[PDB]
């Protein structure tokens, strides 16, 4: 998911939570968000 | 100038589940972009990429593995190589690779599936090093009391830095298609068979992998 | 009771790659349809759903075959059965909780010779089946003792049990009472692993009352 824009990544994160996607998938997104130093958006 | 080397990864479930987790999530997100075809397409592309990652891991780890514990066996090296060659034969075509097999039916002790996996990983690397034409040489002989299997290619080769890192978990130069786990299992399998391995390579010229195994009666 | 059936101490599945690649290929194929051209929402939804079900299949096979397997070839070791069982129970606690199954374990640090990952895989397949036999509550009992020079690992459930015909077929590749989510490959693996460890298995089962799986292994000193 390295090629997703910051915008689409964050959008995907909130959409994953609404659908109650796998906690493991949500964690993968969160880790990517953390890697990009964008946790302040969460 | 040529060079030579003489010789933590995740569990298999973690290695395969990681990309399948990502694929599952992005597949499910597709319907969450009903107005943006480009975002739906990006999700689908990522999912497919992750599925291809899973397939690469399966290739490196599980090409021959059967759902039963293996037992050590007297393996006909000529027959085992020929079957691996037959499997990689379509891959040699399309990439214009000429396979030259000079083999001898010597025996070694090992586990058939793992030994085939080891051979596949080495030979697949050799073919992938020759994307637009080359020659693959497989040679069986006795080298000072032990069975020698050497696998030579006329491919891209490796620098000294790359060669010293060959077999390090996750070290790859192949981008998204790389795992960096294929050679790592080669080492582990050879060690378990009480063997040794040498890799000589020179950038732009090619690579020779030499596998030394104890001779069985 | 009178419906009690027994399987006393003492063919053909796909390779692991084949078993996993079948559903994986299908999942990729369906997502490829979505990727390659714009499709209407109804087809995208359907293709995505089928893809996910096929990923469920892949995950079930991974569970039966590869839960613990590491890329390095295993060496036999002295295994502390209590520690290994505790690891497996830990992994399955969420699943038991979700079915209102309480886990009662009475364990002792007896030792056996085997390959750690495979032994864990064997235990997981049996305990997962036990929990799955109790979809709306029950007790999973795990008991470790010594019996006549052998380590006894007993896994008991209060679940649906099996008829004579089902217990006879248990371990037959692809035989499952679990429909679309079943693999029928879990016990096949259990028998082959226990066999390789020079052990044996005895099963007692009774419809509507439950099942007790007894694994016997040579005691390591
Ligand atoms: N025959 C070869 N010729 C050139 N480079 C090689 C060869 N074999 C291995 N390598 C290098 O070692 C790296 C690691 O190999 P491997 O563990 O099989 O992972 P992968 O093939 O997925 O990259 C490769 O990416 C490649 O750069
Ligand atoms: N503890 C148990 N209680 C009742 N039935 C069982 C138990 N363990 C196994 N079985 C039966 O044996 C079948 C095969 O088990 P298994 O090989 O693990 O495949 P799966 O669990 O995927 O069905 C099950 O579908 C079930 O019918
Ligand atoms: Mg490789
Ligand atoms: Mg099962």
């Amino acid at each position: 998911m390295k090629h997703l824009s910051d915008e689409l990544l964050i959008e995907s994160y909130f959409k994953a939570k609404e659908l109650n996607l796998s906690p493991e998938f949500i964690e993968l997104i969160e880790k990517e968000i953390q890697r990009r130093s964008l946790t302040h958006k969460i | 100038g040529p060079h030579m080397v003489i010789r933590l990864a995740a569990s298999i479930s973690h290695e395969i589940r990681n990309p399948l987790t990502a694929a599952r999530g992005f597949i499910q997100l597709i319907e969450e972009q009903p107005l943006a075809a480009d975002k739906r397409r990006q999700y689908a592309r990522i999912a497919i990429e992750e599925l291809d990652r899973a397939e690469a891991i399966i290739t490196d780890y599980l090409t021959f593995a059967k759902p039963a514990p293996e037992t050590p066996e007297k393996l006909n090296v000529k027959l085992e190589i020929e079957r691996v060659i037959d499997i990689l034969r379509p891959l040699a075509n399309m990439s214009c690779v000429d396979i030259q097999a000079t083999l001898a039916p010597f025996s070694v002790i090992g586990e058939r599936e793992k030994f085939r996996q080891c051979l596949l990983n080495v030979m697949k690397n050799a073919i992938e090093a020759m994307p637009n034409g080359g020659t693959l040489q497989v040679y069986v002989s006795i080298d000072n009391g032990r069975v020698l299997i050497r696998i030579a290619d006329t491919g891209v080769g490796m620098t000294k830095e790359q060669l010293e890192r060959l077999g390090e978990p996750y070290f790859t130069t192949k981008g998204v298609k790389g795992t960096g786990l294929g050679m790592m299992v080669v080492y582990r399998i050879i060690e378990s068979m009480n063997g040794t391995i040498r890799i000589e390579s020179e950038i732009h010229k090619g690579t020779t992998v030499s596998i030394y195994l104890p001779l069985a009666s």
